[PDB]
């Protein structure tokens, strides 16, 4: 398994497991799950009410010092009743490490904003509200950031179609750019590329 | 910059959007005589930075 | 009915409407509005143009890919007309000039060209022919314009009994020569009575006359909902525009009252609601800026 | 492992002070910039005389698409639809049926040159080297509809550019 | 090609043509497939 | 096998440092030149 | 490289550097545009024995 | 069944927020008409505002109508400042859109759409 | 109490931005997809899928 | 293989635009250094992973 | 006759003046603007054809749309196009401006800039090379050369 | 081997031609319809059959790596030749 297989890191896996135990034991009020992946990445899944305390602890603790917020993302998984999974990626320059903090919310429940901890969260969760419709309570200035000014609907949700519901064209009668119901000269062709055979037995789900 | 674009086009066939680095390595091997041109360009680039 | 001409879609830009229209004089003003209305339904439009293609550049984005076909034509050449109309099923005639020039007088523009177009479209088997006349057209009129238009209308009717003849009264819009004429003259007031009609209503009437199978052989008179005297019309135009090219034939046509023809069907019989001038006067004359409505008789 | 850009303290003796003040009063570095731009005036410019001189290219260059043939007149495409499956922009439409002698040939092969991103995935997914990206790049059109190629246009492009496409393939096929 | 001439093939054009955009010889797109659905032609005789 | 490779002895030197010539006279010399030009003009 | 010696001297004086040593315009020093054909090596899995994919 | 509120605990404060948003839109409609040089009157703009509020008037969940008030507030702020152009303001009025038939017979005539 | 009581049915149609005629005139279908008879694998019949009815497709006049 | 090449990292001192411009110029120089090192240490072998 | 000869020579004069002093404005939207900048480089030298570098929108002749025209950008593009003095020309650069390109089926991309403005020359590529945009500019010059405005005016 | 129509329109190698009453012939008015004059079905018919002395044959299209994937053709039937599925070349056993 030498030339064509990715070498495995075990010291980092042990250190990340120990730090996951450390965090999940310091904060039992919000932490629900702690896992470490195959490629040595630590994910801490927490309750949505403890977004501010967990992030402030990870930012300010002497043994954490996660001073950088790299990326803030939402993921749309429609089969869950809390379909939106909000993911914080943090970087610690003191210990040269990275962590992942995950929480959940649905369409109608707001999430506490983390601008008071990290200042990149302003534009990041403004984009999250724009694309997934997740409201962030106690935000300084929450509006749209990437979509059109009159756009209706959140495009990164999975029930939103690839091509939207409206399209723009210039009309000479009103001398203006107008929005009309979408009609495609060629329909986007859907491809069924999924193999009917199981690829990875290690990820096999148990039957009902 | 045009010279470096020539390097990109010689290795991939496109000046800007090479689509060269792919998961698993690179799509095509370097053609013969490319690294000599890279060496000459990098030899003169010090004077180019100095003049800027 | 061919398989490629059966309508499909939802009436959008990419749809198929089944209307193959050859619009003569589509580079003007009414033709521009008509091509815009035809192209948004997804119709095949053939535009025979006389001028530089730089003028047809504005007509180019009015339809989908392959939906507008530009071709060169000559007024006195029947071969170009046969080249243009032999594949369509409706031919619209909008050729006109407000003045006569060295190469084309009013008899060439209003009599010979419509007669040639109608004869060729009859010989090419075109189902629908629509020809745009004038409302005040009369054989005894003092203006050469209206006399020649009446003669051309009679000739078109006699050479194409299924032709639809349309008599618009006076058309105002963004690029017209009626409200823009009064606003730019900075010519007088008399006992003349007029009922101008909006351009969009005329375009909708033309489209509905294309669509309606019972409009063949009829003669419609498109007039507006309100009749105005000339003097208070000019005063209203000057008051809206915040203002405190011509010929003698235009002077005679301005001082000619708009006749009343209750026998002829109008816009209300094609399902078109006429737009009054008060709603669109600000839109037309906002460009001239740097109001009490007019009195209707 | 790191270096300190802009951490040079200025000397405070009379020599350095008078040098800096003379540079201020007499504008020395401005003369330096003027003189070097003057030196750059007297060089031969790098401008080539288009269209009489063309910029250098490589046998891997990706330009206009073409459909090739075997060296017997028979076309190479056998309607396997790999190029339209791998196309990242969905620019290829293929429809196939068995022809008169039972061969597996396309009846429709459209490439939308306004959708295509000129990525070369189709010419490397082809098992028979049928579709290629030729070396031609000067094919600007005055109309949108002229950029919607059918099978006949691509076959004509192949017949037009075979004498160069075959040479480029012969030069490059050992790197694949 | 005065030194290394290209391979001669019978289908290769003997006459090179430049860019014909804006000319009467310009390329016009069309569908190369035939009709899919065949219609029912009614009989030309009366039912009597 | 034939491949695009560096030579056995490698390539030649390639500079990567800043190079500024530091040409011209001193402050005293240029001030003396200017004062001498002024004196000649006044004379 | 076609410049005269006087223009070369003025160019080098005004630039402050020997411009002829490092010319930005390429000449016959670069590699040829026609190369002999290559022979690329194979990877470590190109073996006839002890090459089971499950390993 | 207990859920976390957004702004309104029950329906009364939500109705107050709806009332305030309608008052703000009704006040701003003349300035929006004047500043954007629209071709409509003030009455048509106020009728459009009332039409949107009436279209959106069948909801009984306090959190849903809180989000609706929030999105309306964003639209109002987007219009008070000149961020929308004339096209974004006029996109509420579908002038170029063809009239969609509603009865069964015309839909039967024009296509297969139910 | 930071937790309010809502006894109404969950409905979010006023927030999704979908036009109403793509809500009231569409029929969603919830089903486990059939195994392709050309293959013996059963990995594609594990998950439920929801899709929609097929509308009109026509032919482009140009291509 | 960025751990097998030797280069320096420019570090500013005042946080202004001038220090960032100097950092970009020095990063150009260090890129030239890494380019020379990559030219002198190119190994033979294949270009894609052999997992077909 | 004499008049046709006079208007033909005058048409040649005005077409030579217009086609040899094309002042472009460039919409720096996306990748294709970087390739436009590379055509303005010393190697290809757009200036030597009489085609200046980055002229004002209020005095330009040809407008180049180099990049993707999104839904948020289209009214601004139309507003800039409407303010240009005639004779005005539009060149579409790259697939994004030609027909949408990679992002054709996106929810926020206009499928071609010809849905907003009339387009004269379509330059294909992604990105089209500096050679290709230079060829498109020279083809636009050829199109301007064979204009017949004064002959059309005389014949009408 | 091109063919014309009563309209006067050329017929492509796929058999496509616009109908006489079809309105889509207007796109070729003032322009031309592009067809390929080299019909591959007629061109592959001129290739002589290759006679070999084996029970099976192998075809790669000529050029090795520049052809199609190598296939094997059986020549047991005497009533018909063995056509390659890729290149269309046919083979016949000598006996
Ligand atoms: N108020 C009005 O405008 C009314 C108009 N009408 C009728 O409606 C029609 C269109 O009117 P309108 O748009 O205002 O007028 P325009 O002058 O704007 O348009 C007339 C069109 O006819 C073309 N044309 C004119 N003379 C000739 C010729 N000798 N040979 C070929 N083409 C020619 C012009 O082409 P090009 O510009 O390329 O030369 C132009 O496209 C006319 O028939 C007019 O009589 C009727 C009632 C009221
Ligand atoms: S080059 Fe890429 S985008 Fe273009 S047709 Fe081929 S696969 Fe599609
Ligand atoms: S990949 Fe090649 S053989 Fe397959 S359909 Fe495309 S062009 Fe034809
Ligand atoms: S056409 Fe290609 S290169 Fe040009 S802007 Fe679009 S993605 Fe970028
Ligand atoms: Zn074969």
């Amino acid at each position: 398994t030498r030339p064509t297989v990715r070498p495995r890191n075990d010291v980092a896996h042990k250190q990340l497991s120990a730090f996951g135990e450390y965090v999940a034991e310091i904060l039992p009020k919000y932490v629900q799950q702690v896992q470490v992946s195959c490629f040595s990445e630590l994910e801490i899944c927490i309750h949505p009410d403890g977004v501010i305390p967990v992030l402030t602890f990870l930012r300010d603790h002497s043994n954490a010092q996660f001073k950088s917020l790299a990326d803030l993302t939402a993921v749309d998984i429609p089969t869950r009743q809390n379909r939106f999974e909000i993911v914080y990626n943090l970087l610690s320059l003191r210990f040269n490490s990275r962590i992942r903090v995950k929480t959940y919310t649905d369409e109608l429940t707001p999430v506490e904003s983390s601008v008071s901890v990290y200042k990149a969260a302003n534009w990041y969760e403004r984009e999250i509200w724009d694309m997934f419709g997740v409201f962030f309570a106690n935000h300084p200035d929450l509006r749209r950031i990437l979509t059109d000014y009159g756009f209706e609907g959140h495009p990164f949700r999975k029930d939103f179609p690839l091509s939207g519901y409206v399209e723009l064209r210039y009309d000479d009668e009103v001398k203006r750019v107008v929005a009309e119901p979408v009609e495609l000269a060629q329909e986007f062709r859907k491809f069924d590329l999924n193999s009917p055979w199981e690829a990875f037995p290690a990820y096999r789900q148990p039957p009902e | 910059r045009e010279k470096m674009f020539e390097f990109y086009e010689r290795v991939s066939g496109a000046r800007m959007h090479a689509a060269y680095v792919r998961p698993g390595g690179v799509h095509q091997d370097l053609p013969l005589g490319l690294m000599d041109d890279i060496y000459e360009f990098s030899k003169n680039f010090s004077l180019r930075i100095d003049e800027l | 009915l061919h398989h490629a001409v059966i309508p499909h879609g939802k009436g959008g830009r990419s749809s198929v409407s089944g209307i193959v229209a050859t619009v003569f004089g589509a580079t003007g003003f009414l033709g521009r509005y008509l091509v815009n209305h035809l192209g948004r339904m997804g119709s095949q439009v053939i535009v025979p143009y006389r001028c530089e293609p730089y003028d047809t550049m504005h007509l180019r984005p009015m339809g989908d890919l392959g939906q507008i076909i530009f071709m060169d034509w000559n007024g006195r050449d029947k071969d170009s007309i046969r080249r243009a109309v032999e594949h369509s099923n409706v031919v619209i005639n909008l050729v006109g000039r407000e003045w006569e020039t060295k190469n084309f007088d009013f008899e060439d523009v209003f009599v010979k060209i419509p007669q040639a177009i109608a004869q060729v479209s009859k010989e090419a088997g075109v189902e629908k022919f629509i020809h745009i006349s004038h409302l005040n057209a009369d054989i005894k009129s003092s203006s050469k314009y209206l006399r020649n238009k009446a003669v051309g209308e009679k000739e078109v009717r006699e050479t194409f009994p299924e032709a639809t003849i349309i008599k618009p009264a006076d058309i105002f819009g963004r690029e017209d020569r009626f409200l823009n004429y009064f606003a730019n003259i900075r010519s007088l007031g008399k006992k003349t009575v007029k009922q101008p009609v909006y351009i969009v209503d005329v375009t909708k009437g033309i489209i509905n006359a294309i669509k309606d199978p019972d409009a063949r052989g009829k003669t419609f008179a498109f007039v507006g909902p309100n009749r105005y005297l000339l003097f208070d019309l000019v005063q209203y135009v000057f008051a809206v525009a915040h203002r405190p090219w011509t010929t003698r034939d235009k002077v005679e046509r301005i001082h000619t009252t708009d006749r009343t023809l209750p026998h002829l069907p109008g816009l209300e019989d094609l399902g078109v609601q006429a737009t009054p001038l008060e709603l669109k006067a600000i839109e037309v004359l906002r460009r001239h800026r740097t109001v009490q409505p007019a009195k209707t008789v | 492992t790191y270096k300190y850009v802009n951490l040079r303290e200025p000397s405070m003796d009379m020599k350095s002070v008078t040098d800096r003040a003379a540079q201020t009063l007499l504008w020395t570095e401005l003369i330096r910039g003027l003189g070097m731009t003057l030196s750059y005036l007297f060089r031969e410019p790098a401008t080539i005389n288009y269209p009489f001189e063309k910029g250098p290219l490589s046998p891997r260059f990706r330009g206009e698409h073409a459909l090739r043939r075997y060296p017997s007149g028979e076309e190479r495409c056998i309607a396997c639809k790999l190029c339209e499956a791998v196309c990242p922009a969905q620019a290829i439409t293929i429809e196939a049926e068995p022809r008169a002698d039972g061969s597996r040939r396309t009846t429709r092969y459209d490439i939308d040159m306004t959708k295509c991103i000129y990525c070369g995935f189709c010419q490397e997914a082809c098992p028979v080297d049928a579709i290629v990206e030729g070396p031609n790049f000067e094919f600007s059109t005055e109309t949108h509809e002229e950029l919607l190629y059918n099978k006949e246009k691509l076959l004509n492009n192949g017949d037009k550019w075979e004498a160069e496409i075959a040479a480029n393939i012969q030069a490059d096929y050992l790197y694949r | 090609p005065t030194v290394k001439p290209p391979t001669a093939r019978k289908f290769i054009w003997t006459n090179h043509k430049f860019n014909l955009s804006g000319t009467p010889q310009q390329y016009v797109p069309y569908s190369t497939t035939r009709k899919k659905i065949q219609e029912w032609v009614p009989p030309s005789t009366p039912y009597k | 096998v034939k491949q695009d490779m560096p030579p056995v002895g490698g390539y030649g030197p390639i500079d990567y440092k800043r190079n500024l010539p530091r040409r011209g006279l001193s402050g005293y010399s240029m001030f003396a030149v200017g004062i001498g030009a002024l004196l000649f003009g006044y004379w | 490289a076609s410049a005269t010696r006087l223009i070369q001297g003025l160019r080098n004086w005004a630039s402050g550097r020997d411009l002829q040593a490092k010319l930005q315009l390429r000449y016959q020093e670069i590699s040829k545009r026609t190369q002999p054909p290559p022979k690329l090596p194979v990877g470590p899995s190109h073996r006839l024995s002890n090459n089971y994919y499950c390993a | 069944t207990s859920v976390k509120p957004i702004f309104s605990r029950d329906m009364n404060e939500a109705k107050r927020r709806v009332r305030e948003l309608y008052r703000a839109w009704y006040r701003e409609v003349p300035n929006t008409v004047h500043l954007f040089q629209l071709d409509i009157s003030v009455k048509q703009g106020r009728d459009k505002v009332r039409e949107m509020f009436k279209k959106n008037a069948h909801v009984t969940d306090p959190r849903v109508v809180d989000l609706l008030v929030i999105k309306g507030k964003m639209e109002l702020e987007e219009t008070i400042n000149v961020w929308k152009q004339r096209t974004h303001v006029m996109r509420f009025f579908h002038e170029t859109e063809a009239p969609r038939p509603k009865d069964f017979l015309s839909k039967f005539y024009v296509g297969h759409d139910p | 109490t930071q937790l309010i009581t809502v006894d109404e049915k969950l409905d979010i149609t006023t927030l999704t931005g979908v036009p109403e005629e793509h809500i009231k005139t569409r029929k969603a279908r919830i089903f486990v997809p059939a195994r392709n008879n050309m293959q013996s694998g059963v990995n594609n019949t594990k998950k439920w899928k929801m899709e929609f009815d097929t509308r009109e497709r026509w032919e482009n006049p140009l291509m | 293989v960025y751990d097998q090449v030797e280069f320096d990292v420019p570090i500013g001192s005042r946080g202004d635009c001038y220090d960032r411009y100097l950092c970009r110029v020095e990063e150009m120089r260090q890129s030239i250094r890494i380019i020379s090192q990559c030219l002198n240490k190119m190994p033979p072998g294949e270009i894609k992973v052999d997992d077909a | 006759s004499r008049g046709e000869y006079v208007v033909a020579k005058l048409d040649d004069l005005i077409n030579w003046a217009r086609r040899s002093s094309l002042w472009p404005m460039t919409f720096g939207l996306a990748c294709c603007a970087v390739e436009m900048m590379h055509m303005a480089a010393p190697r290809y030298d757009m200036d030597r054809f009489g085609v200046v570098f980055r002229a004002s929108p209020r005095q330009s002749d040809v407008m180049i749309v180099a990049g993707t025209l999104t839904n948020k950008m289209a009214p601004a593009l139309r507003k800039v196009y409407d303010q240009m003095p005639e004779p005005r020309y539009v060149v579409s650069m790259g697939s994004c401006a030609n027909g949408g390109g990679y992002y054709h089926y996106s929810y926020s991309v206009v499928r071609g800039c010809d849905r907003i403005v009339p387009v004269d020359i379509y330059v294909p590529g992604c990105p089209p090379t500096a050679e290709a945009l230079l060829y498109g500019i020279l083809q636009l010059q050829k199109k301007i050369k064979r204009e017949k405005r004064l002959r059309i005016w005389y014949r009408r | 081997g091109v063919r014309t129509s009563p309209t006067g329109e050329k017929v492509t190698h796929t058999g496509q031609v616009y109908d006489d009453e079809d309105y889509r012939r207007v796109r070729f008015v003032g322009r031309q319809k592009e067809v390929n004059e080299n019909f591959a079905i007629d061109l592959i018919a001129e290739q002589p059959v290759s006679q070999v002395g084996s029970r099976v044959i192998s075809c790669d299209g000529g050029g090795g790596a520049l052809g199609h994937p190598r296939v094997y053709i059986n020549l047991d039937k005497e009533t018909k030749t063995g056509t390659c599925g890729y290149c269309g070349l046919q083979f016949r056993q000598q006996h």
